[PDB]
């Protein structure tokens, strides 16, 4: 078999194939997540180049890994989903061997132990993905949002973003999100998520996703409209 | 020892691409342009056979358009031989698919699953990746018509109009412009046409140098008939269109 | 067909005192109604002041006394020379043992010394790895012979004190090594009487915190 | 798994002063039948050690191999081959002991009845039994099949224990062996009147005796004997 | 291109070597061991503001007895962590007792040269290993990627680690109270550390006979840094 | 063997003997057949000895490592789970094994059976081994949500001392737990010899016996 | 140069520069002293610490009852021969009730380092060992070189500084062979050895190791205040 | 296990199961459910030998749920029967086959109709308007035979499915212990609990 060691370190101290696989996540699409008091919410950009899409059909950036937990990305699409289908065999695997679904912090780091073992192993190249994992326990209130990284390093985040122009969302985040006092309702969080969004993506049509995730397995997609409505109102209030 | 020669095909550029992927995305640039056109009673794929000659024989001849099974075709746009690896590989697919479930099997299942092999050739493994962009023209109960394209990274998406191989910038332009989403087969197919006719890099658009295929409704009653054109019948349609 | 198994005889007796420990065992080694040896040593120093005898299959005895002697020094090798303690001794030969759950080690196994405390210890095992640590237990041939007596004389079973009649018992004194010993020996005369597989030799090792002593008695050799 | 096809019949030894005695017949049996006349079931091993077998004949002649074999390898890489780093009686028994009982572990045995005959390096006598089931055990008289059953009761009478051996001479122990190799063919069936003596001495070594014959036979009470209770004539 | 298993002219592997360079870009560990237990601190260094800092667990329990502390690529260290609970777990399986130290320290540095063209590279990330036994004791041990591990008795590493090394010099001495070794500890880690040390942005943990291994809550350690910040003013 | 344990208003108890038989030979007199997986797991031993221990000893193993990668102590559904898959792996090959998975966690107290078969079963109460029927039968008729410590404790040991005295295979001693939300509490080793006649004295109950 | 890149590339003179790399390794080790007499051998090591607060490396490691080596460079090297021969000695006790030549342990330990010299993939190991025992023959002096090559010699020295104690045991060799029957002697001797390859730092009584062998003496090795006596 | 019964009325699937579990020659259980929910439209009783049953239902059940995620979509019940079918039929010519019976009971939404699937260890597979495994068709059949409409309610499907317990009650040497009945329709699964 291929046993070539690809990830290997560099004379100064650096995994260049790991540190190679951060800027295929640089170049991919804006993703964000934010956690309310009650709820979190999972943004995501679509880049408006590929028109003539059928949005019925074309791979969603926000996947069900469970009834509970749900995953965003930034990078490589085609790496994503091989994570995210190893993360729903182990999902399924957990409620069969335990008789409890996985805790969003359990899944997560599932995840980035396999994007680890692909920085030590031969004849594979690191994960060219980052991901936002977010959810709730099973009977638990408390929110959860978690990222990962090709490097396989995992923490939880009050809010996060990946991907490109990542660096400017997260400075609006930085200043404009209170840790004492987080999104109370879900109209506040969303719309916290669709402004951030705004300082990246251009325009507020079908460039901006937006993914709601309540306790006890309540998990809804916001539709163009709904989305629309958020982005009028932001602008509206703006113009002052 | 053999590392020497070792050319490392799945690695990352410090950029973040991946070399090969992007190199056999240039091969397939030079490929016969193939498009495909979704409309709401039914699909067109339409393809351009690269520089032919007179004594090729056509009527027995496929390099561009494969039925995979009774729902679902595909176009093709590059290495003839590689594609065929993997069309048998996702004809098997969609056969054991029937035999466990007795259902035919959905178009995205199958288009995830050929877009999957492609992406481990990329991430492991240490060979050189499929030179082949896919349309995938195909019908379910679930979604309907659908059209999808995968490339050697292994990536795919839903269209309701694509290209792929040569011209697709062009190619893409044209059909972006004269698109509507009430538009119906026969117009679609003069749409196919009419796109080929002014991105092609040969002097005129004749019935030797294409490969035409339907997927329509316009079968008897509920279900779905799948028509590859023959030589005579593709003359008929440039005809009809008022093309030559 | 070919039986891998087969029957050695012999009896062995471990009995533990307050802080000593014996492990006896007869010499004769048997198949079927021949003698092959009246002096085939049973009862073996396996080092860490332990004690210890497999009793059955003498081909399985050997192997697997072998292969714990084995762990000893591996035990010395991987953990700085510590000393394997019995109670650690016993769960490892469990492991030893389950290790052939599906073709067993066809022995009784015993094994004794002294707890970290400075008590004795013995420790009992069955053929598939089921063990505790027990204060008296004969094993083998004569075992059923043997036990009913030492349930009664070592821990004054069914005996009680005179004039009372049944109201109080006779009280768990603790016994001496000498005490011990005419036990052990009046144990294998009366099954050597009785059982046709042992006699010959009774070979004792006594265990205390000065070390491994061992005793010989010679047995009817008919 | 199998079943022993050519077979050999008993070996029987003893301890004596100086070193060891041990004798087998030259009986290749195929069951009932007395097939094979010419058969060596003592097989020495350098100058100070004699393994004797019974059982399988197929099986023999592969250890008779792997004794040869061992006693090669041995020598590689070995300046003391013939001196200090020199093949043992005890290290002979213990590679087949360990071969036996592996091959029983895996269901396939070498269906035999092995006796390890020798003298080690410090003087000391050596005799150790072992069999296809992996059992052994050392007695200062040893013997295999029916040897078991009769040489040992008249073995043991010349040494019952352990410190009868000093005051056993080598006369006294190759005549008890001699006695009982006459017995066995008397009373076993698979017994031939041909047999192999080997004696392993401290001091004056290994000599090793082939075709020797069971003499001074006692058959003439037999024309007294007449029918089998009522008969006269 | 060349070898991962291969020799320098200086005679040294240079994999082992370069990851060596990675453990120094990592955030300060300190460990200090005395005879009233062993003291664990580490630096969490988050990368932002809005990262969750108890979510950064970089002291870790291998047993009740055993604790150990990280710095490198952490990432590296989740399988180190899985082989020492299970081997540690799997001793007293085998063993009904509790394992020596320096035997699960020799148990996690025996998978560090494990790598070749096994795992296609050394670990990059070092580990301070400490617990109690019954044998010898309070103990602190330092494992490298190289497969090498040393006992000390106080040691710091990270990227202020020379320095901090360098104050555990002077500052150690045989007769260390535990509470001493913790204000000693929060001292070092406050003087290497870029942001201000607090509760939040540092991490205590000890390991004691009775009551074994112990992570530090914010509270409790938010008193010590009180504590210390009282004492210094005091001269 | 005879075992049983049962789940009530203040937590599990649980309760066996102590015999130990190689055909009518009785081996051991005083045989553990309780295991101390945790202070809040406990797993009762019937079947072959060997299989009991080495299984639910490597059980506590895993339940052990699941607290020190999760933080937390595992369920007793989950526990009896994996101790029922380690039972599937060996499907035919000869294990005997009966045991009862009691303990307290979040869900309160629980209680599941689990033997060679692989079956895992939830319950109030369960009893296996030679006498589980002598056990039931007192157990069934007596057996209330609303018992007292003092008296579920007698109850187990009362259902056992029924089966040492007409079971054969049953006897030597009783082995009493207790399990609370604060862990579990052993309440003893009671001779069956001494335990027989003080209980056929005050209660009145062994009438036909002698004594 | 450009022959040096893996093991199985000979240079145009002939050299393996990957073993002489790892041989490089060695010298860069501490200091590790043996010498035998015909009763006794013995092993003395020099062991090396990290700084003040760190513990002092072990060099010496027991083999069988009548069998260890001292190490010099990468020292999980020599725990893996170590191990190799720890098995080595085992097998050859199980199997035929017979203690290992020590001979035979330096061709099996010659026989192992020599396949990571000849194969792609793999390294030469990186640690020179000083092995020493009691067998049928008597004492015994090996010295091991990752290269392959086992050499018995009466007394030698690896490690930095080595070339200092080997002199002096080649001047010292018709006197230290004949101390027979005197254990305190011949380890006497091997500490005057190693204190001839010391700059700047001296013996003391956590830096020293010493192991001994012999006749009527199990393999035993002498650490702490055990070592004391000899300062 | 033993007795589980299936029946399909007008806009339902309704399965009844034995709740008795012995071991040996006493009963464990009396509430036992021999059931596994595999989608929310999808219902599958089992019955064979002692472990396999939940064994191999929990792994079916597992199977489904990753392929709903998966696509974010219901499998039909005759997918699912078909799924399962081939399990089984691989099954049995394994090294140890697994020796469980099932009947699976689902709602088709896409068609708006109740579907009953029997399935035996073999890999046997039949669509019926009712249906049973082991001896329990023996006594029952016969009554279905005579009584069964396709446009029965849920209502008279289950007083249907009394008279069939009746007889076992009456005519089986077996207790059973009753049974749990559970009905499958265009709203869900959803459980009989006063029977
Ligand atoms: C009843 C006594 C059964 O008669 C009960 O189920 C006990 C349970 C038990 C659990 C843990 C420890 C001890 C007992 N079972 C036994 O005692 C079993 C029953 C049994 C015998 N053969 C057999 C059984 C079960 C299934 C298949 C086959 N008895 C044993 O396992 C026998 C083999 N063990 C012993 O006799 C000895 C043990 C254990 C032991 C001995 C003998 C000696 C020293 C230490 C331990
Ligand atoms: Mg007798």
């Amino acid at each position: 078999g291929y046993d070539r060691a690809l990830s290997i370190f560099s004379p100064d101290g650096h995994i260049f194939q790991v540190e190679y696989a951060l800027e295929a996540v640089k170049r991919g699409t804006c993703a964000v997540g934010v956690k309310g008091k009650n709820c979190v919410v999972l943004g995501c950009e679509r880049r408006s180049t590929l028109k003539l899409q059928d949005t019925r059909i074309t791979p969603s950036k926000v996947s069900k890994i469970d009834s509970h937990v749900v995953l965003s990305f930034s990078g490589l699409n085609a790496d994503s989903r091989i994570l995210i289908e190893k993360a729903r065999v182990e999902a399924q695997s957990h409620r069969l061997t335990l008789e409890d679904p996985v805790t969003v912090e359990y899944l997560t780091r599932y995840v980035a132990g396999v994007q680890q073992r692909y920085t030590q192993s031969g004849g594979v190249r690191p994960f060219g993905v980052s991901t936002l994992i977010a959810g709730f326990d099973p009977r638990d209130d408390e929110p959860k949002l978690y990222q990962t990284e090709p490097s396989g390093i995992y923490s939880s985040w009050s809010a996060q973003t990946i991907g490109r122009n990542s660096k400017t969302v997260r400075e609006f985040l930085e200043k404009n999100y209170d840790r004492k006092e987080p999104p109370a309702t879900v109209e506040e969080c969303v719309k916290l998520t669709v402004r951030s969004l705004l300082e990246v993506v251009q325009t507020g049509a079908k460039n901006i996703e937006i993914t709601v995730v309540k306790p006890d397995s309540d998990i809804v997609a916001l539709s163009s409209e709904e989305i629309n409505q958020y982005v009028t109102q932001i602008e509206q209030e703006k113009q002052e | 020892g053999s590392r020497r020669y070792d050319s490392r095909t799945t690695i990352f550029s410090p950029e973040g691409r991946l070399y090969q992927v992007e190199y056999a995305l240039e091969s397939i640039s030079h490929a016969g342009t193939a498009i495909g056109i979704m409309a709401s009673d039914g699909i067109v794929l339409a393809a351009e056979r690269k520089v032919t000659s007179t004594l090729l024989e056509q009527d027995t001849s496929t390099e561009k358009l494969y039925k995979l099974n009774d729902k679902i075709a595909v176009a093709v746009a590059g290495l003839t031989a590689d594609a065929e690896i993997l069309i048998n590989t996702a004809r098997i697919h969609a056969q054991n698919y029937l035999k466990t479930y007795n259902e035919d099997i959905p178009v995205e299942i199958l288009v995830r699953r050929l877009s999957d092999i492609k992406q481990g050739y990329t991430q492991h493994g240490g060979l050189r990746p499929f030179g082949v962009s896919f349309i995938y023209a195909g019908y379910d109960d679930r979604y309907g018509y659908q059209l999808y394209t995968s490339n050697p990274s292994g990536n795919y998406t839903g269209w309701k109009a694509i290209s792929v191989g040569a011209n697709t910038s062009a190619a893409q332009t044209l059909l972006q412009m004269d698109y509507k989403d009430d538009m119906k087969v026969d117009d679609a197919i003069e749409l196919a046409l009419k796109t080929l006719s002014k991105t092609t890099d040969s002097s005129a658009l004749t019935y030797d140098r294409l490969e035409f295929a339907t997927i329509r409704k316009g079968a008897n009653d509920g279900e779905v008939y799948q028509k590859i054109f023959k030589p005579q019948e593709i003359k008929d349609i440039l005809v009809k269109t008022g093309i030559t | 067909q070919f039986n891998p198994y087969g029957d050695n005889g012999g009896t062995i007796l471990g009995i533990a005192g307050e802080d000593f420990a014996v492990l006896a065992g007869d010499t004769r080694n048997i198949t079927d109604y021949s003698i092959n040896s009246r002096y085939e040593p049973k009862v073996f120093d396996c080092g860490d002041n332990i004690v210890m005898s497999a009793n059955g299959f003498a081909a399985d005895g050997d192997a697997l006394v072998k292969r714990f002697k084995n762990s000893v020094k591996w035990y010395h090798f991987d953990h700085n020379d510590k000393k394997l303690s019995i109670n650690s001794a016993a769960r490892n030969i469990q492991h030893l043992l389950y290790s052939r759950r599906f073709f067993p080690y066809y022995v009784y196994n015993i094994i004794a010394g002294l707890d970290e405390d400075g008590k004795g210890a013995v420790y009992s095992f069955d053929p598939v790895g089921s063990y505790q640590r027990e204060q008296c237990r004969a094993g083998g041939a004569a075992a059923s012979l043997i036990m009913p007596f030492l349930d009664n004389q070592v821990n004054f079973k069914n005996q009680y004190e005179p004039g009372t009649n049944g109201k109080v018992k006779k009280p768990l004194k603790y016994l001496s090594v000498e005490e011990v010993i005419k036990l052990v020996r009046d144990s294998f005369t009366s099954a050597t009487e009785r059982h046709i597989q042992v006699g010959d030799g009774l070979e004792i090792l006594i265990v205390t915190k000065d070390g491994v002593r061992k005793e010989f008695y010679e047995l009817k050799r008919d | 798994t199998q079943q022993p096809i050519v077979t050999g019949t008993s070996v029987i030894s003893m301890k004596y002063d100086n070193g060891v005695i041990i004798a087998a017949d030259n009986l290749g049996s195929y069951g009932s039948l007395l097939r094979f006349n010419g058969v060596e079931r003592l097989i020495p091993v350098g100058d100070n050690t004699v393994v004797g077998i019974s059982g399988d004949i197929s099986d023999m002649q592969h250890i008779e191999r792997l004794l040869k074999d061992l006693v090669t390898e041995n020598a590689y890489d070995n300046p003391l081959a013939d001196a200090e780093e020199a093949l043992e009686p005890s290290y002979i028994f213990e590679y087949l002991a360990t071969v036996m009982y592996q091959r029983r572990s895996k269901m396939n045995p070498l269906w035999n009845a092995i006796i390890v005959a020798g003298v080690q390096s410090n003087g000391d006598q050596f005799l150790r039994y072992v069999n296809l089931l992996g059992v052994t055990y050392s007695s200062p008289t040893l013997a295999t099949g029916f040897g078991a059953h009769m040489a040992n009761p008249l073995l043991r009478k010349v040494v019952d224990r352990e410190s009868d051996i000093p005051k056993t001479t080598v006369q006294v122990a190759e005549e008890a062996i001699v006695n009982a190799m006459r017995v066995l063919y008397y009373r076993d069936a698979r017994s031939s009147r041909n047999f192999s003596l080997a004696i392993i001495d401290k001091n004056t070594g290994l000599t090793f005796k082939k075709n020797l014959q069971v003499e001074n036979m006692k058959w003439d009470f037999a024309k007294d004997i007449k029918g089998y209770g009522t008969q006269k004539i | 291109d060349r070898g991962v298993s291969t020799f320098s002219p200086e005679g040294r592997l240079f994999q082992v070597e370069y990851s060596l360079e990675a453990i120094k870009l990592g955030s300060t560990a300190i460990g200090i061991a005395t005879k009233e237990g062993v003291v664990l601190g580490v630096e969490k260094r988050a990368t932002s503001p809005l990262l969750e800092s108890d979510s950064i667990e970089k002291i870790v329990e291998i047993d009740r007895h055993i604790g150990c502390a990280m710095s490198g690529l952490t990432a590296d260290a989740r399988s180190m962590i899985e082989h020492a609970r299970t081997a540690a777990v799997t001793h007293n399986l085998y063993y009904d007792e509790d394992i020596n130290v320096e035997s699960l320290t020799q148990s996690v540095c025996d998978l560090a040269l494990r790598f070749g063209e096994l795992m296609s590279r050394p670990f990059g990330v070092a580990l301070l290993i400490a617990g109690h036994d019954a044998d010898d004791g309070y103990q602190l041990f330092h494992a490298e990627p190289s497969g090498t591990f040393y006992r000390y008795n106080a040691k710091a590493i990270g990227s202020g680690s020379e320095g901090a090394q360098a104050e555990l010099l002077n500052e150690w001495h045989s007769s260390l109270t535990l509470k001493e070794a913790e204000l000693l500890v929060l001292k070092i880690l406050k003087q290497v550390m870029e942001e201000k040390l607090d509760e939040n942005n540092a991490q205590l943990s000890c390991i004691t006979k009775q009551d074994g291994f112990k992570i530090y809550d914010n509270e409790k350690t938010a008193e010590l840094i009180k504590e210390l910040k009282e004492k210094e003013a005091a001269e | 063997t005879t075992t049983l344990a049962f789940k009530f208003q203040h937590g599990v108890i649980v309760a066996v003997d102590s015999r130990a038989t190689a055909g009518s030979y009785i081996s051991s007199l005083r045989m553990n057949k309780v295991i101390e997986i945790n202070p809040y797991l406990l797993g009762t031993m019937s079947g072959c000895a060997a299989d009991c221990q080495y299984w639910e000893r490597l059980l506590a193993k895993e339940c052990r490592l699941y607290y020190l990668r999760n933080g937390e102590r595992i369920s007793v559904s989950a526990a009896s789970k994996l101790l029922s898959n380690m039972m599937l792996q060996y499907r035919g090959m000869g294990l005997s094994m009966g045991s009862m998975i009691c303990g307290w966690d979040k869900k309160g107290p629980g209680l599941y059976y689990v033997d060679d078969n692989g079956t895992r079963l939830s319950g109030q109460m369960f009893s296996t081994g030679s006498g589980n029927t002598y056990a039931y039968g007192v157990l069934d008729s007596n057996y209330k949500w609303d018992l007292s410590v003092e008296d579920a404790l007698y109850l187990g040991k009362r259902s056992i001392l029924a089966a040492a005295h007409r079971d054969a295979y049953s006897g030597g001693s009783v082995n009493l737990y207790h399990v609370t939300e604060d862990g579990w509490i052993y309440h003893g080793n009671h001779d069956v010899g001494e335990l027989f006649w003080k209980v056929k004295e005050e209660e009145g109950s062994f009438n036909n016996v002698i004594g | 140069n450009n022959y040096d890149g893996d093991t199985v590339t000979f240079s145009p003179t002939g050299r393996l520069f990957q073993v002489e790399y790892a041989l490089e390794a060695i010298k860069q080790g501490s200091v590790t002293v043996g010498l035998r007499s015909n009763t006794h051998a013995v092993l003395v090591a020099l062991k090396r610490n990290a700084d003040e607060l760190s513990s002092y490396q072990k060099k010496i490691i027991k083999c069988d009852e009548h069998m260890g080596l001292s190490l010099a460079g990468l020292a999980p090297d020599a725990r893996v021969l170590s191990n190799y021969l720890r098995q080595q000695c085992n097998y050859s006790s199980l199997v035929f009730n017979r203690k290992l030549a020590v001979e035979r342990a330096g061709h099996l330990l010659c026989d192992k380092a020599q396949k990571n010299t000849q194969s792609y993939g793999g390294r030469p190991y990186g640690v020179g060992l000083l092995i020493i025992g009691y067998d049928k023959s008597g004492a015994h002096l090996l010295e091991f070189q990752p290269s392959g090559n086992v050499t018995e010699l009466y007394g030698t020295a690896i490690g930095a500084r080595s070339q200092g104690a080997k002199t002096y045991l080649e001047r010292t060799l018709d006197t230290f062979i004949k101390i027979d029957g005197n254990p305190d002697e011949l380890i006497k001797a091997g500490v005057e050895a190693i204190s001839q390859s010391l700059r700047d730092e001296s013996l003391t009584v956590d830096n020293l190791s010493i192991a001994i062998v012999g006749k009527d003496t199990p393999f035993t090795i002498y650490d702490g205040e055990a070592v004391a006596k000899y300062i | 296990m033993d007795i589980i019964l299936g029946i399909r009325v007008q806009d339902s699937v309704i399965l009844a199961s034995s709740k008795a579990v012995t071991r040996g020659i006493s009963v464990l259980k009396d509430s036992d459910d021999k059931t596994r929910q595999l989608s929310p439209h999808t219902l599958m009783s089992f019955a064979g030998e002692a472990g396999d049953t939940v064994q191999f239902a929990e792994y079916i059940q597992a199977n489904i749920q990753l392929y709903s995620i998966r696509e974010d979509y219901e499998l039909s019940p005759q997918a699912v029967s078909s799924f399962v079918r081939q399990e089984l039929a691989k099954s049995i010519r394994s090294r140890r086959p697994y020796q469980v019976n099932v009947l699976i009971g689902g709602y088709d939404k896409k068609k708006n109709k109740p579907e009953l699937y029997q399935i035996d260890y073999l890999g046997t597979k039949v669509e019926l308007p009712y249906g049973a495994h082991g001896y329990s068709g023996f006594y029952t059949f016969s009554l279905l035979d005579h009584h069964y409409r396709p446009d029965m309610t849920t209502e008279e499907g289950l007083d249907l499915l009394k008279l069939c317990v009746q007889e076992l009650e009456k005519r089986m040497p077996m207790d059973f212990k009753g049974v749990i009945v559970k009905i499958v329709d265009k709203d869900g699964i959803r459980q009989v609990d006063d029977f």
